[PDB]
């Protein structure tokens, strides 16, 4: 949750540390400008299915710099961070 | 009955999900018989165990010939072996049975099916085609209007589904999937060195270096084998390198690909727009090959996603499903 607003966070920098607009990112990986508005706020709860998320992650961190698994670990920390906020 | 379970039964190894417990169940599919009387001694993982110390005096059956049920009466005596190991010993209720089967399939071969599991102990059983399965036990939205491409490559059987709405809409089944794998890892070895490894062997050497692309990493992994130099009859021992063994499984995978490509061309557009956004789904024990993630991409231009769990994506699905009601209530019966 803070940690998937971090995650965005790092996607959006990362990104406008180039001449790269939503719009191209979205012609690179197939993805829709508005699923990565989203994951850049950090509001991920229902974007898609968990697989299909997890895949959306990787695919936007393979095309900037990013390290794909430094990532995926900040989403699933994001996980267990609504997780042990539950119960 | 009581306990809820699926079964994903493969040509390699068979799967047993349990409701409220997981995966109770992964042994080989295979059942050992005494070479003279056709006395059934073991099956499960017993039986992979004495065909390896006294091959000599056993007769090795595998049930599931290639996709469906062949010898029904050593089927009925399989699958009445993982339902009662999976059931527990002191559970003593009749379970109630969601097994995977194959999409392209006679109903004659799936009355059977129904059967064999009817009296190998089920009080009720049901049928779900292995990629529905899978889809559910990932947890994709079937239900969902949006499309979805699964790719189940087994040992015998690579499927390519597209589901939308709790349904398949587009499929390909073909015959090539990990078992042509293994043979020809064999083959490349026969023909190479003049070496011969067999079955077990074959498998670990898929395991320990086996590739489809090509990369500095995959070209300098390596393994040794034994076998037995077709010339001398003496016992040799190779070094195979990831790179002289990619050749040759390229060739066998080629035809899956294929099949996927041939599928997304007969497939309707508005679902290829969404399986292009969202990417194709690679699960199955047949699937785990260094970079065929890699080279479904560059072959098809979709993304490619690996499954978290590879091997029990479809039985987590045959027992995800009996709480489903509204996927239930449309699989063929029987109980």
């Amino acid at each position: 949750s803070e940690k998937w607003k971090e995650l965005g966070e790092t996607f959006r920098k990362k990104r406008e540390e180039r001449r790269i607009t939503l719009l191209d990112a979205s012609l690179f990986t197939n993805i829709n400008p508005s699923k990565l508005k989203r994951i850049e706020e950090g509001d991920l709860k229902g974007l898609d299915a968990e697989v299909y998320i997890k895949s959306y992650i990787k695919r936007y961190s393979e095309f900037l710099e990013l390290s794909p698994d430094e990532m995926l670990k900040l989403y699933e920390e994001g996980k267990e961070e609504v997780a042990e906020e539950v119960e | 009955l009581r306990k809820d379970i699926g079964i994903d039964l493969g040509t390699a190894n068979t799967l047993v999900f349990l409701r409220g417990k997981g995966i109770v169940v992964n042994e080989p599919s295979v059942i050992a018989i005494d070479s003279t009387t056709g006395e059934i001694l073991k099956v499960g993982l017993e039986a992979k165990n004495m065909i390896g110390k006294t091959p000599a005096t056993i007769k090795a059956i595998r049930p599931m010939r290639d996709g469906v049920i062949a010898d029904y009466t050593v089927a009925l005596v399989m699958l009445r072996y993982f339902i009662n190991k999976a059931k527990g010993g002191m559970n003593l209720f009749k379970p109630r049975v969601v097994i995977g089967v194959p999409i392209g399939i006679t109903d004659v071969e799936r009355r059977a099916i129904l059967d064999a599991g009817l009296e190998a102990g089920a009080s009720k059983v049901f049928l779900i085609e292995e990629p529905m399965a899978a889809a559910i036990g990932s947890n994709l939205n079937v239900e969902e209007p949006s499309g979805n491409m699964v790719v189940d490559i087994g040992g015998g059987t690579t499927e390519v589904a597209v589901i939308s709405l709790g349904s398949i809409v587009t499929w390909e089944s073909i015959r090539i999937a990990g078992d042509e794998m293994d043979e020809a890892i064999v083959q490349y070895v026969r023909e190479t060195y003049r070496v011969a490894i067999g079955e077990r062997t074959a498998e670990r050497v898929k395991i320990e270096i086996g590739n489809v692309f090509p990369s500095k990493e995959n070209d300098e992994l390596e393994t040794t084998v034994s076998g037995i130099d077709l010339s001398t009859g003496l016992p040799r021992k190779l070094t195979l390198k990831g790179g002289e063994v990619r050749e040759a499984l390229r060739s066998v995978v080629v035809a899956i690909v294929e099949s996927v490509r041939t599928t997304l061309e007969k497939t309707p557009p508005e679902l290829v727009s969404d399986i292009i956004e969202r990417g194709i789904f690679l699960t199955g024990g047949g699937s785990l090959l260094r970079g065929l993630d890699t080279l479904l991409q560059k072959e098809t231009g979709i993304s490619v996603i690996r499954s978290e769990e590879p091997l029990t994506a479809v039985a987590k699905g045959a027992g995800m499903v009996l709480d489903k009601v509204n996927i239930l209530k449309k699989l063929q019966g029987a109980g």
